[PDB]
């Protein structure tokens, strides 16, 4: 439900996206959907990306604030929000099955 | 097209007393079970001020007193003891969907005890008497409640349609305000009459005060 | 250390074209979103449009046929147009900048406030409030400067180039049947400072380019 209609957004997106902003890398592990909100909370006037974060917020209901990082620990690889994107779309594809 | 609609439209409350505001919402601002809506400060002379943001919370440097709840269609600001500096026109918007939205706003007051207006009155300068009108000026300074009756008096004859008032917003120091009433007269109406009186009437008044002058000095 | 600035005409001919421009420092408008709002004076805030740094463009419902919203990343300015000019339409008009998600609108402009009007711009008389006299007992005594004729708003009044701000009371302006405004700006000060400290009134209406400074004291 909720979990494919967030896999059709990133899809529907990847259809540049944000262009020059940069985010971190995420670990996707343990349910990390904490960890992509915190990523994706640091971008910028990208109204491309606000149903991502509207939907992210549906699964992390936690306070997540810009600049202020809980769920982020690997803080070294920044990347376009495209390639991001395309890593948090290879996870999400994997906990469907 | 989301109306938002916030109740009651001003609120007066004791310094230091709990305030509530209410906003209500035509359709859900709900998405994902998080409430896109957000609260605004906006002081007299200057722009809104964000103070919450997702119904709940606290933009950073906001006092702490301030708070947000609600969701859905139901929204309400609290403020858990009401400072001198927070008198103010509060807002409630939206961004659930566009276009994006703002409430009718409500108006916060502080209830204090009651104070006296100190009365001052001010001739015409010899500068405009030149240009052919006279501005005579009544000042009530620092006064508490806003209501006041200034009467104009010019050789004791009531005037009536020849002056006009002009009233601060709650200051947000001592919560009291100010008023100026201006009596405009030709300079021809200005020289044929001598005494130019100002009668003022208030609650911290237990008799009207009464500031004039004598045109041609005395 | 992000700043909006709104600039536009004070004035504008009823049925003309308004054109605002907000210019922003501190963030590039390739990744930062503008909104303009506006406010009658007196009444509600009303949300006009909305520029997103990626390109999205949202209208106010009711005035959309009306507006135009738009950028130039270089200069890095939003741009607004309103056509058919009403005087309904006087307001002071801000451009306010998203915050991160979920954007509400965190950083704003001073706003500038736009009249619509047939009428002419006209620069103030500035005129001393002064008493005729004062009571030897009185421990506060009051002054001030009386802003005539001008038109339109707004005037700015400050005492002592800014440096005295306790005590003073600047009043919301009148309309005169004239059509022209008229302010009264205040100050009471101890009684024991006069003679000593001088008290000026610095008065500024933009809309003529009218900057008066003047000295108050009694006759």
């Amino acid at each position: 439900t909720a979990l494919r209609e967030l896999i059709e957004e990133l899809v529907n997106i990847t259809q540049p996206l944000c262009n020059g902003s940069m985010v971190w890398s995420i670990n996707l592990t343990a349910g990390m959907y904490c960890a992509a909100l915190e990523s994706l909370i640091n971008v910028s006037g990208c109204s491309a990306i606000e149903k991502t974060q509207r939907m992210l917020s549906g699964f992390c209901p936690h306070k997540v604030s810009a600049g202020q990082f809980s769920s982020l620990h690997v803080r070294d690889t920044k990347i376009e929000v495209a390639q991001f994107v395309k890593d948090l779309l290879l996870h999400l594809k994997k906990l469907f099955r | 097209d989301i109306v938002m609609t916030q109740s009651p439209d001003s609120l007066s409350v004791s310094l230091g007393e709990r305030a509530t505001i209410n906003c209500r919402a035509s359709k859900s601002v709900d998405s994902y079970g998080n409430s896109f809506m957000h609260w605004y400060q906006q002081k007299p002379g200057q722009p809104p001020k964000l103070l919450i943001y997702l119904a709940s919370n606290l933009e950073s440097g906001v006092p702490d007193r301030f708070s947000g709840s609600g969701s859905g269609t139901d929204f309400t600001l609290t403020i858990s003891s009401l400072q001198a500096e927070d008198v103010a026109v509060y807002y409630c918007q939206q961004n659930n969907e566009d276009p994006r939205t703002f409430g009718g706003g409500t108006k916060v007051e502080i209830k204090r005890t009651v104070a006296a207006p100190s009365v001052f009155i001010f001739p015409p300068s010899d500068e405009q008497l030149k240009s052919g009108t006279a501005s005579v000026v009544c000042l009530l300074n620092n006064f508490y409640p806003r209501e006041a009756k200034v009467q104009w008096k010019v050789d004791n004859a009531l005037q009536s349609g020849n002056s006009q008032e002009s009233v601060t917003e709650q200051d947000s120091k001592d919560s009291t305000y100010s008023l100026s009433s201006t009596l405009t007269l030709s300079k021809a109406d200005y020289e044929k009459h001598k005494v130019y009186a100002c009668e003022v009437t208030h609650q911290g008044l237990s008799s009207p005060v009464t500031k004039s002058f004598n045109r041609g000095e005395c | 250390q992000v700043t909006l600035r709104e600039s536009g005409p004070a004035l504008v001919k009823p049925t003309q074209t308004l054109t605002l421009t907000c210019t922003v420092s501190g963030f590039s408008l390739s990744a930062y979103s503008v909104n303009w709002i506006r406010q009658p004076p007196g009444k509600a805030l009303e949300w006009l449009a909305m520029i997103w740094g990626d390109g999205k463009i949202v209208y106010n419902s009711a005035l959309k046929s009306r507006l135009t919203i738009s950028k130039d990343t270089s200069k890095n300015q939003v741009v607004l147009t309103m056509t058919n000019m009403d005087p309904v339409d006087t307001a002071t008009y801000y451009c306010a900048g998203d915050g991160y998600y979920p954007y509400a609108m965190d950083n704003w402009g001073q706003g500038s406030l736009v009249t619509v009007s047939s009428a002419s711009t006209k620069g103030p008389s500035v005129f001393p409030l002064a008493p005729c006299s004062r009571s030897t007992s009185e421990s506060t005594a009051a002054l001030g400067c009386l802003v005539k004729d001008y038109f339109p708003e707004p005037v700015t009044v400050s005492w002592n180039s800014g440096a005295l701000t306790s005590g003073v009371h600047t009043f919301p302006a009148v309309l005169q049947s004239s059509g022209l405004y008229s302010l009264s700006s205040v100050v009471t000060v101890p009684s024991s400072s006069l003679g000593t400290k001088t008290y000026t009134c610095n008065v500024d209406h933009k809309p003529s380019n009218t900057k008066v400074d003047k000295r108050v004291e009694s006759k």
